């Protein structure tokens, strides 16, 4: 089975740093998969951050948090890292992992496998 | 940006919901998403690419619409289908969620 | 030979060039001053026979990898160099011939002029060479030409630094066939 599983919950002070990681299983890295960074504050709306192509390791971030947000990948542990700078209180959210379920030479029309979250406190 | 309509809907089971999600100043909807979510859960997919059902979503779920207004419809309420949904568009940088729409008993 | 082993610039694999050798004695001798990162083997030869062995026509390909895809350039291999840009056959009788080349053809920059197909909707037939730039769809949904969800450039370039590992230098690739 595809899975996605984060680390555990991170609690930061103001203008550190957070880097949450993102191991996949179940699927090779080699496939031309977006892996997803999406937060939620609790109670508020689903915020996009950002996202990496597995297999390329090119990069886009949403304009709100492109400067601070830097997505990464480590091929050799099938794991996605996604760092967040300069940290403020409203940066206190969920953040979650997503990547679309992918076949060799074949993607899905939506992105369904979620990992479980990372609770992150600021 | 998305807007959902209602915010929230009360309903028994056995009722029809309707959901409706308006795209505003811009469209290009070619990578519609549609999603539940249940307290302390991550969003699950229920459609995507407007009306394609997601693997495992009941037959009371259905999607539909296309350019600027799309509606997601349960047939049936069933008490596991209380929860909040939300609306999500694609090749429209920034990829926006709509606020919600809550449906409760 | 020399103009094969000493080319000023290879080619990059999704595209790699071939050379038709008709009516020449193979001197070797040329590999000697290869070592010491040199990946020499042989299959259904002999390397002790080429030197005398004048083949009526021999193909010299050749192109650039990363020294941990050379193992790819073998018979029955699988991958995304054997399987995407370089076949060779199962029954392949010939040589396949790698050296280091991070003095030369790495940047301190990075060298990016060398790329690689990272995707095609088929493996490569043995010694099929696929140059093609369509955007390569993952999805079930028409790319028109744009790079995109599901829609990927199929072609990507590395990064050779001279700073990298081993694994991650460029190594020029000759196969006779």
């Amino acid at each position: 089975e595809v899975q996605l599983v984060q680390s555990g919950p991170e609690v930061k002070k103001p203008g550190t740093s957070v880097k949450v990681a993102c191991k996949a299983s179940g699927f090779t890295f080699i496939t031309p998969v977006s892996m997803q960074w999406v937060r939620q504050a609790r109670g508020q709306r689903l915020e996009w951050l950002g996202w990496i192509v597995l297999a390329s390791g090119n990069t886009d971030y949403a304009q709100k948090f492109q400067e601070r947000v830097t997505i990464i990948r480590d091929m050799s542990t099938s794991t996605a890292y996604m760092e967040l700078s300069r940290l403020r209180t409203e940066d206190t959210a969920v953040y979650y992992c997503a990547a679309p379920s992918c076949s060799r030479t074949i993607c899905s029309d939506g992105f369904d496998i979620w990992g479980q979250g990372t609770m992150v406190t600021v | 940006v998305l807007t959902q309509s209602p915010g929230t809907l009360s309903l028994s089971p056995g009722e029809r919901a309707t959901l409706s999600c308006r795209a505003s100043q811009s469209v290009s909807s070619s990578y519609l998403a549609w999603f539940q979510q249940k307290p302390g859960q991550a969003p699950r997919l229920l459609i995507f690419a407007a009306s394609s059902r997601a693997i495992g979503i009941p037959a009371r779920f259905s999607g539909s619409g296309s350019g600027t207004d799309f509606t997601l419809t349960i047939s049936r309420l069933e008490p596991e289908d209380f929860a909040v949904y939300y609306c999500q568009q694609y090749s429209s940088s920034p990829w926006t969620f709509g606020q919600g729409t809550k449906v409760e008993i | 030979f020399d103009e094969v082993f000493n080319a000023t610039r290879f080619a990059s694999v999704y595209a790699w060039n071939r050379k038709r050798i008709s009516n020449c004695v193979a001197d070797y001798s040329v590999l000697y001053n290869l070592a010491p990162f040199f990946t020499f083997k042989c299959y259904g030869v002999s390397p002790t026979k080429l030197n005398d062995l004048c083949f009526t026509n021999v193909y010299a390909d050749s192109f650039v990898i990363r020294g941990d895809e050379v193992r790819q350039i073998a018979p029955g291999q699988t991958g995304n160099i054997a399987d995407y840009n370089y076949k060779l056959p199962d029954d392949f009788t010939g040589c396949v011939i790698a050296w280091n080349s991070n003095k030369l053809d790495s940047k301190v920059s990075g060298n990016y002029n060398y790329l690689y197909r990272l995707f095609r909707k088929s493996n490569l037939k043995p010694f099929e060479r696929d140059i093609s730039t369509e955007i390569y769809q993952a999805g079930n949904k028409p790319c028109n030409g744009v790079a995109g969800f599901n829609c990927y450039f199929p072609l990507r370039s590395y990064s050779f630094r001279p700073t990298y590992g081993v694994g991650h230098q460029p190594y020029r690739v000759v196969v006779l066939s």
